[PDB]
């Protein structure tokens, strides 16, 4: 699971962290303050969050 | 009587205090601010031991950042 | 009002006739231009992470928990590894799994922690901050885990490795802040002035091929026969130190690189409006080739020193400051965008928008602090200082349309931080000297003046000491910024300061005199012998007894002080390695050193706050005790213990007493010998880690309200509890009567050994927002220059406005007033603070005043 | 025989007649004689550990666990501790909570491990031993818990600190101890020269006490005003070092009360002779005062230098030897406890049995040495070398009653450890040489002669270098033993060595020279390239480009060695600090420093095994070869490839060539050649991490078996793997067809650039073992001494008696031989080296051979 | 339970390594080649092995 | 008869009596089993004493005195 996440961005191939079935899980996320995203790096083979949608 | 004594294991501490802020380099200790002069000075006085510690003026509750140094 | 000059009315009404239309108590709410709708929209939504005594003003501000987790897991992973490459495996970690923030409307993009209300944590520097954060109201999350981590890396700690060498009293003396500022090692803070000009110029792939380069070379040399024990393994520490640098490096590069991917992903899959997705994907480019490449314009430059200053301050270790010669740094981007418009072309509004966004992005930087340093700059994140303006190596003018751009985002956004400070010379332009005047007289606080003949002066003294003899040459020494607040300090290249052990830290003098007129024992705020046994009130028969006293407090609390701080240094460069920091510098690079191992230009230096206090309790003790015979010492001493209860006629007697500021022969006669003799001559006598001597850079800093309320009642008058002097020289609170002349003279009479002084003044509003008001204070600056005096800020603030901000704050929010060494925003300062701000006195200029400042209408 | 010298007539019958009624094939059998009845029950049950081929000759003998046990604990719970207090630290745990032994009829007590068949090992040097310990018969047991204990301390070993500094093929070359001997930070194999005096002279109560009064007055000088940041930082690693010296030191002196308690426990609670019980009440009353207090008798003094040896060989580290100058430095006890009778009164016999005891004592000690080291020392338990004999500061004989008490404990007491060395010179007494010989006619082997005169002046040479100035002085250059087999160094209260990575290690010239007939590449054992590619065999096309090839292979091969035990001892001073040798080292005590990392007296070297080989074969290419052009370079090789099948002819003519030892112009020029230019010059061009030289110091101490075995076949007429030359200048084992004197004028002939060289000989049985043998035997060694060579030692063993031994080996126990620097059990030597042994060549004098030795009868 | 064995025999409160409830356990053994005695520190409260003697 | 590669071989170099570890890296090892008529041990270094085997391969392991 946690891969075909609409926020599951596959790390490209030429990138300088790549690995094998590395990727971004990229969030946009907003308070009282405004609207900001957020980008960590998960795997394919990963654990889903609360909110998944699928791609 | 209104200045700080000791009282093992007390139910009103220091620590629970609005008058204490916590020591500027070590959290085990801490600053009591009850001393406000009429000149607006905020006479601190050092606390050892916050966790034993209790005054006839302890009052539960925190101070907004306006009232401390 | 209205001034009569030479024959001239002088009539002080604001240049622009509106602000006869706006009531005088709500001014400053109606000064902010921004100069776009974005940096109004960002200024609107900033995420301000003010702290005031000693917690956050805002409820949304809360510590983050990655750093710590993947800095431990990286030290678990890294055991029987050299300790700098362990140090460059914990960088590498945070940066490689740390989470990316980007927000809306941003161009220069980056932050520290995992979510933008949040900041980083420091487990390696001080256990007892982790600590106090646990107890708190922001602490990390999940806390078992955090104090987990805490728990694991006690033993390891900087303060565990630094203490084991004093004695347990004198680190307890210490930690009270009452009489010393407690050490570094103790808290975790520091500061530093990272090269961004190695950053910008070469980008950080050419820095890897270096120290490839280099350590090939060392292993070559290793297997070169014939061997050498007595200088082949002198390539160990260096190989260790290269591949540090190395691996830290690439992780900078790829760590940048993913916030650039982060900006494409937004971009192409988040983002509606067009305009915003063709500025991601620039901004994505940016982050692509900077810092790994140079850069070839000004967004490049910017970009590299936001990524610089984040990894320097904040990632690698925590470090107070934003120390950089900005204007001059960003000049050959500037040249090559604004003027030439080759590479990343702009206007000049441009660039003012850029700077707009890089005071808002320092704006929104939440500093992860322990308790000590959440308490001393109330109205702020953080200290944040950068130096404009100046001479170059030849003498020449350093002012140019950068240092204006600055200056200009710096009037329009009106945020607090970051401050400037403008290095004042009379080949300084009057264009920029315009511009700086036009952020005065608006209540910023800043720029602050410094005079730049000293400073360069001064670098050249240090130079000599250095030990390698590669100190700054006599060109290099132009080129200085200040460190924190008031320091000097080389920037460029090579030979920057990398540390607060280096230089930085405090001592009071107000407590030390209370201890010495009591035996060395502090009963008013511990209950406990916090001095040496100088003596009882009987063996202080002369005032030179008094005063000997005073030395021996004084010596041995700034022993202490230098002693702790350079121990912390052995400590920092064997066990807290900075690999980043040295790979950007051309010495560590070269030489294979780390940056706190390396000290080619020696800086040592220490804080005197709350010096002028006890400066007038030392004359008002020789005028009425020992001169006069009117009170005995033991007399003062039962009224000091009875706080003035009883003794309201006496301490008024003691109040009225000759006061530092009024140009009074004999209160300045005692006071620069205080000053000289006492506070630099005995100072002066100890030798730093670096070889140089350290002398005073007095400055307050807000430290004058907490060590006020953690001193008693002194001869000076002042009640127990009240606030100390607001500056290193700066007059007390209401004792200067003779008016701005007089208090400049009273500076200008102390010039010897003193590496620093800050002073402190009040403007009145009408003549600043007057036509007339500049030609004053280019005046004022000239004489001040012409006085030698080291530094001068200036606060322009209506006590009305500040009196309706303490009772309406939602209203005066916008309003932006000046402690000592920084501007803060007036409604996030507790009440103490804003009352010692508003009982500065607002000096009013007489004619005899312009007379003297040699003003011409 | 009969040999008729100058008409005299020389009969060569036994002196003891009752050897005409022992026949010739059971005599070592019969010579044992123990003084007392006590010694002779220790000696029929001893627990011998020999050791052959790399494992342990008894099925009883197996490795401890206590001290990895203890050690792992005490390190996992120091963490955050200067390194330097940890390893104070682990050795206190190790102390306190070992198992300590006493077993029936020891008067000297102590031991190493939890039970006496057992020996402890050693995580923290070399991870691969422990595991080669794991996967062997004689494992720690629980295994698991062993395992884990080497999982843990693998990232932290001495090894896994060193490796990262050197190319993989390098190390991976090294490791196979073919052309160069592993390492000392891979197998963990060290040797010291403990400083027993101190020890003996002061007691560790004295050197506690002046540690806790330099920590005072460095913390003391750390709280000085005014502060100095460039001096005041070296308190810290001082404080550290003196505290970790007060800690191991009371840990010691707690473990020898805990034994004498146990010793008192045993007399009150288990035993019922009332004789042994007072001698148990009197053993623990020493253990009590000992080593705490300073040694007042020879009890005293022998129970002081057992525990003393015990921590620096066993305990705090493993280190093979027994390097120590034990009659003069039990001199003093001896003439209190039995000259003066002051103290512990004893007569001449009772010392006699107090060194008996002590031999059974150490042969009873098992090492806990890597497979390497238990491969090369067949026969014995470990190397121990004592030193007796020389001349004192003055230059006069330092030979007294104590070295004849010595050398009658070895006499009667047949024990192969330890060996004892004898330091000749004119001035040594004539009693004691007899003593000398009484032991060398016995065929023990020991004592083996050294030139007094030569070490000396080498001391004087070496000190030159010292990098502080602290060399040996002229009187102190008198005090030296060999460290282990053959090199001299200092002993004394100071300046003693503290480690194998100051000198020690191995480097094979034969190997070297088949691989420059092959290279660099080892087609005969490994099928690797073992060594740089010097040339192909075309590319050899005179003698000296094959002098050149090898020349370029020894300087690889030696530039690794040094290098390698250079990083090895960088890394033992900062994280393998000894602080309980420290202590009892006036200069670290002094200064404040590790034993490793000062390093007051230089003593660098290196070992050259298989040298004569190698210069044989040499001289027979360029006899055949070049000179005569009989074979091609291209036959050779290929006849090598071959192993010289269907080569025969070829073989012989190789093997006739002329051969060292014989007295031969040709091949002594060229051999000579060969020693002084290329094995010592181009070692002295490597400078060691002390600043001084590093000179060859010949020998082979079995190694010469193992190298023969993985060497292929060699021109000078050797099958593959047939074993090397015995010793650094012995001639080939059959190949001196000339007389002693002969094979003493070509040893003779080498005179430059070496620091030792040893030399087996083997004596007639006839001819020793008569009235004759002292006059004959003391004119070989005045010959000997005139013609300055560096050492000599002798076996005096028919070849009947060991082929005896070998058919029947279960009864020839008492056989003991002598191998390369070191005595061993004959029956517990393999039968490789057994033959390698009885083919040396059994020397007979000749009327001309005696008239060149001056002897008179 | 590890205080009432023959072999117990506590610590001299006057000896450098006491502590409290620590102890030597003094045993005695014997192989082929001869009989030889074992201190190892125990406490006073510890585990009990197979050879306890009683008192 | 000279030493080849066989993963997992049910007699490996290790189990063969002519073995013995190497002097410095157990996973390394020694095989001793060409021993000449004259009495040398020409032995031959083994990378691998986990996947090794010749056909003179022979389970046990010789006494010391059977050893260099
Ligand atoms: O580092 C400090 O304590 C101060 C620095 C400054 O004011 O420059
Ligand atoms: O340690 C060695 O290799 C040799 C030492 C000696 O012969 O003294
Ligand atoms: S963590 Fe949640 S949002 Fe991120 S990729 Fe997985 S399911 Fe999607
Ligand atoms: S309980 Fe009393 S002493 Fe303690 S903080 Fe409150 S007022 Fe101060
Ligand atoms: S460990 Fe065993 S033998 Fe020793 S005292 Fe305890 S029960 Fe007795
Ligand atoms: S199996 Fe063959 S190659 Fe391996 S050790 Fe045995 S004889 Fe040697």
């Amino acid at each position: 699971t946690c891969k075909q996440c609409a926020n599951f961005f596959p790390v490209p191939k030429d990138a300088d962290d790549y690995e094998a079935g590395k990727a971004d899980c990229v969030r946009e996320k907003e308070d009282e303050k405004g609207k900001y995203w957020l980008s960590k790096p998960i795997f394919e083979n990963s654990a889903q969050c609360e909110a998944f949608q699928t791609k | 009587q209104n200045q700080p004594h000791t009282e093992v294991g007390t139910a009103r501490p220091c620590r629970s205090c609005k008058w204490q802020t916590p020591d500027p380099t070590d959290p085990h200790r801490g600053q009591c601010t009850a001393n406000r002069h009429a000149m607006g000075g905020v006479w601190k006085r050092w606390l050892r031991d916050v966790e034993n510690t209790t005054c006839s003026r302890h009052e539960e509750g925190k101070l907004s950042f306006r009232d401390h140094v | 009002k209205v001034l009569e000059y030479k024959g001239k009315k002088l009539n002080f009404t604001p240049e622009d006739p509106a602000e006869e239309t706006i009531p005088a108590d709500e001014l400053h709410e109606h000064l902010q231009k921004p100069s776009t709708a974005r940096t109004k929209r960002l200024k609107e939504r900033c995420r301000w992470k003010h702290a005031s005594a000693g917690e956050f003003i805002e409820k949304s501000v809360t510590a983050g928990i990655e750093r710590m987790r993947y800095l431990t897991e990286a030290h678990k992973a890294s055991e029987g590894k050299p300790e700098a490459i362990r140090r460059a495996l914990g960088l590498a970690n945070v940066l490689n799994k740390s989470t990316l923030v980007l927000q809306e409307d941003e161009f220069i993009v980056g932050y520290h922690a995992e979510d933008p209300n949040m900041f980083p944590l420091y487990p390696e520097l001080s256990h007892m901050a982790v600590q106090d954060y646990l107890r708190s109201d922001y602490s990390p999350q999940p806390a078992d885990e955090a104090a987990a981590i805490n728990e694991y890396w006690k033993p390891h700690s900087l303060q565990s490795k630094c203490q084991p060498y004093f004695d347990p009293a004198d680190l307890g003396r210490m930690y009270q802040v009452s009489s010393m500022e407690a050490p570094s090692f103790a808290s975790g803070y520091n500061s530093i002035v990272p090269p961004y000009e190695t950053v910008l110029e070469d980008g950080l792939l050419a820095r890897i091929k270096l120290a490839e380069k280099h350590i090939a070379e060392a292993q070559a040399d290793m297997s070169t026969f014939p061997w050498n024990g007595t200088k082949g393994l002198d390539n160990i520490a260096k190989i260790d130190n290269w591949k540090a640098m190395v691996i830290a490096c690439k992780a900078v590069i790829s760590w940048a690189r993913r916030q650039g991917r982060l900006c494409k992903i937004v971009a192409e899959n988040f983002e509606t409006d067009p305009k915003r997705q063709a500025e991601l994907l620039e901004i994505a480019d940016i982050c692509q080739r900077i810092p790994a490449e140079p850069c070839k314009g000004l967004k490049d430059a910017m970009q590299a020193k936001f990524f610089t200053f984040l990894i320097c301050h904040a990632i690698e270790r925590y470090a107070s400051g934003y120390a950089q010669k900005e204007d001059t740094l960003l000049w050959p981007y500037y040249k090559a965008s604004v003027v030439d418009k080759k590479f990343q072309p702009m206007s000049h509004m441009d660039a003012v928008e850029l700077v707009e966004m890089e005071r808002l992005k320092i704006s929104e930087h939440g500093a992860g602090k322990s308790r000590a340093y959440r308490e001393i700059f109330p109205g702020s994140n953080d200290l944040f200082i950068l130096t404009v303006g100046g001479t170059n190596a030849k003498g020449e003018d350093a002012c140019n349309d950068m240092t204006d751009a600055i200056l200009e985002a710096a009037k329009r956004i009106r945020t607090a931080e970051p401050s400037i400070v403008f290095r004042y010379s009379k080949k300084n332009r009057e264009k920029t000297l315009r511009w700086v005047f036009e952020c005065i007289r608006d209540g910023l606080g800043y720029p602050s003046i410094k005079h730049d003949e000293i400073g360069t002066e001064q670098m050249k003294e240090y130079a000599k000491f250095s030990l390698n003899g590669n100190g700054a040459t006599d060109e290099e020494a132009h080129n200085w910024v200040n460190v924190l607040c008031m320091s000097p300090g080389i920037h460029g290249r090579r030979k920057t300061q990398k540390t607060r052990s280096e230089g930085g830290g405090s001592i009071f003098p107000a407590k030390l005199l209370e201890i010495s007129l009591n035996d060395g024992y502090d009963w008013s705020y511990a209950d406990m012998q916090l001095g040496p046994k100088t003596g009882d009130l009987s063996s202080l028969k002369s005032f030179e007894d008094v005063w000997e006293a005073f030395r021996k407090q004084y010596q041995y609390a700034i022993n202490l002080c230098i002693s702790t701080k350079d121990v912390s240094r052995y400590f920092e460069q064997r066990f807290l390695q900075m690999p980043f920091v040295s790979a950007i510098d051309d010495g560590c690079m070269e030489l294979g050193m780390d940056a706190c191992a390396l000290s080619e230009q020696p800086n040592g230096w220490h804080n005197p706050i709350t010096t002028i206090v006890a400066a007038n309790s030392l004359v008002a003790i020789k005028k009425l005790v020992f001169e006069e015979k009117k009170y005995t010492l033991e007399q003062l001493s039962q009224a000091l213990k009875a706080n003035w209860e009883g003794f309201e006629e006496m301490r008024v007697d003691f109040k009225r007493a000759p006061k530092w500021g009024n140009d009074d022969d004999y209160a300045d006669g005692i006071i620069t010998r205080f000053y000289e003799e006492i506070i630099g001559g005995e100072m002066r006598k100890i030798t730093n880690y670096s070889g140089g001597p350290v002398m005073p850079t007095g400055q307050a800093v807000g430290l004058y309200m907490e060590v006020g309320s953690r001193t008693g009642p002194t001869p000076d008058g002042r009640f127990g509890g009240e606030a100390a002097d607001d500056g290193g020289i700066s007059p007390y609170m209401g004792t200067d009567k003779k008016g701005p002349t007089a208090v400049l003279r009273s500076v200008s009479k102390v010039q010897k050994n003193q590496k620093g002084n800050l002073l402190n003044q009040r403007l009145s509003v009408p003549i600043m927002r007057s036509k007339h008001g500049f030609e004053i204070w280019n005046s004022y600056i000239k004489t001040w220059h012409d006085l030698n005096i080291d530094h001068v800020q200036f606060n322009v603030v209506s006590t009305d406005e500040m009196r309706a901000a303490q009772r309406e704050p939602e209203k005066h929010h916008d309003l932006i007033v000046r402690v000592s060494g920084y501007s803060a925003r007036f409604v996030d300062i507790p009440t103490y603070g804003q009352n010692t701000i508003i009982a500065r006195q607002e000096q009013d200029f007489s004619a005899s005043d312009l007379e003297f400042l040699n003003v011409e209408i």
